[PDB]
């Protein structure tokens, strides 16, 4: 395998004659392969989070857990997320979703839940006040695609209902590994913190766990099947 | 003819990529050294689960069966010893592993730069 082709089949996956691992990859015999010398692996990590929200009862799709896509309410016309508290703001933005984070001086206030297509209107750090403006979901709405809601929370006010996610995202991150390093954990593993995943010639140039995540072997320099 | 046969012999394997290089290197230290801290395990000297190693690596009696009339004895020295380690925890058992896939790493090393 050519540098930096990747294997469109999994680490230790049951492979058939003439069958595609790679672009050019044929193989000939009926077995199990196996990743040599990668030079390259992606791991995942899941960040979690607990942050309040709201939007009118005639929007509020109603629903507890939020598949990454789950359709997300209703919502007659562009209504206006409006600032429960005053504070710097922070624009955390992943993918179709935006995050705001809401502290004064450092500690932070409250942290609130932007679905796709809910726009910022304040650059990060800029000051906002209560009630002041802060996102606008029109239509649609809906929760993004790498993300899931877990733990519905339930209040109610008027014609604007209140509610609360345990929300928890992946924040992906690959690496690429070297010939003087080697892999220090099993393909499809799911990492500790500060776990242990390529040694290298100097303990420095090693790899550690950014937070917490699942690891990806990827481009490996060939693949060997029995 | 002997001669040309060992030139074809030789040839029947690749030599090694500086990646191959540096990885043969690695899992032989870290086996042998697996190998130390297993000599701290049932207190077993440092020389002697190393051949003993050999001894279910190389192949099977095969190993010690005739090295002369006396070179050490096989099924005294050699036989408790296999099963000593073999009534032990997780960490000793990959120690043990370890060690078998160094050696053979110190094997393949060889060949190529043979």
């Amino acid at each position: 395998l050519p540098a930096g082709v990747d294997a469109l089949v999994k680490d230790g996956e049951e492979v058939v004659k003439g069958q595609e691992l790679a672009p050019g990859v044929v193989s000939r015999m009926d077995g199990v392969a196996l990743y040599r010398f990668p030079r390259r692996v992606r791991v995942d990590y899941l960040r979690k989070e607990r942050a309040a929200l709201r939007i009118p009862l005639s929007a509020w799709v109603e629903k507890e857990a939020y598949r990454p896509g789950e359709v997300l309410a209703e919502l007659s016309e562009p209504y206006l997320f409006r600032a429960e508290e005053s504070g710097v703001v922070e624009l955390k933005d992943l993918a179709e979703g935006h995050l705001i984070y809401l502290r004064q001086e450092e500690e932070v206030v409250a942290r609130y839940f932007l679905p796709a297509g809910m726009t910022p209107l304040v650059v990060e750090g800029e000051i906002v006040e209560v009630g002041q403006p802060l996102a606008e979901g029109k239509g649609l709405l809906r929760l993004p695609r790498h993300m899931t809601a877990k733990e519905v929370e339930a209040e109610e006010e008027g014609d604007s209902v209140h509610l609360t996610l345990f929300l928890e995202w992946t924040e992906p991150k690959d690496y690429k590994v070297a010939p003087h390093m080697n892999v220090i954990v099993p393909e499809g593993a799911k990492v500790q913190a500060g776990e242990k995943i390529v040694a290298a010639i100097d303990p420095e140039e090693e790899v550690i766990a950014e937070a917490e995540g699942v690891v990806h072997l990827h481009e490996p320099a060939s693949i060997l099947v029995v | 003819d002997p001669v040309r046969q060992y030139l074809h012999e030789i040839g029947q394997v690749p030599l090694l990529t500086l990646e191959e290089e540096i990885d043969l290197a690695r899992k032989v230290e870290e086996g042998m050294e697996a190998i130390k801290k297993l000599s701290e395990a049932t207190g077993l000297d440092q020389e002697l689960i190393r051949e003993v190693v050999r001894a279910k690596i190389l192949g099977t009696a095969r190993i010690q069966k005739i090295p002369g009339l006396k070179e050490k004895p096989d099924p005294k020295t050699v036989e408790e010893v296999d099963g000593k380690l073999k009534s032990l925890p997780k960490e000793l058992k990959r120690y043990l592993h370890i060690a078998r896939e160094g050696e053979a790493a110190r094997q393949h090393l060889i060949e190529a730069n043979l």
